[PDB]
RNA sequence: AUACCCUCGA
């Protein structure tokens, strides 16, 4: 319902949901987990998992 | 004959030839993320999967009973705010800003090119991508 | 000092 003159593209889009989704996936997903750094081989076998 | 091996030679019992050298071990992760990011953009960025693919997937937006659309232009990745070592020291998630150019084009709903008002500008900072490090991992809140 | 998730040992 907003007008082209009444609203600007920067004021229409809310970027909060995409940032929240990216943060949630990168911090709380099952596949996101702390790297095994006790061995250099542990890192390689974790990233190739 | 390289310099590093000149320090110590392993006696190898290989009785079969090395037709192909062992490929890079972490390529399966580094290839995926760099294809997902599409850092190298030509005049026409690759139509393959990635953030660009998702943006084109949600490209045409039609207002409900209205003549107004949001066309997407190529996005522009930001520059890393911190170095990865600095992020590990501080906990800055080693993120890079994301911004895209969108055009809000309204019409007169006359089934043609009427009421020509195309407002194209770079959109707001749509979050920040964690920008995987060169070793196949990335820092989130200071932890690898 | 409560619930999930992940990883690991027997």
């Amino acid at each position: 319902m907003a007008e082209s003159e009444g609203l600007m593209p920067q004021d229409l889009i809310n970027a909060k949901p995409v940032a929240a989704a990216i943060k949630e996936f990168f911090g709380s997903s099952q596949l996101s987990q702390f790297m095994d750094q006790n061995n250099p081989l542990s890192e390689i076998t974790h990233k190739r998992r | 004959y390289s310099y590093t091996e000149k320090k110590r030679i392993r006696k190898d019992f290989s009785k079969l030839p090395d037709v192909m050298d062992v490929p890079y071990l972490l390529a399966i992760q580094l290839d995926s993320y760099r294809e997902f990011l599409q850092a190298g953009a030509t005049k026409e960025q690759f139509r393959d999967v990635g953030l660009h693919a998702a943006f084109k997937s949600v490209f045409p937006i039609i207002s409900y009973s209205g003549n107004a659309a949001l066309e997407y232009v190529g996005y522009r990745l930001g520059e890393p705010a911190f170095d990865v070592k600095e992020c590990v020291l501080r906990g800055v998630t080693f993120a890079v800003p994301l911004r895209v150019k969108v055009r809000l084009i309204i019409f007169d709903r006359e089934s043609s090119n009427k009421a020509i008002k195309d407002i194209k500008e770079q959109e707001v900072y749509m979050g920040e991508i964690p920008l995987m490090t060169e070793n196949g991992t990335f820092i989130i809140n200071g932890t690898e």
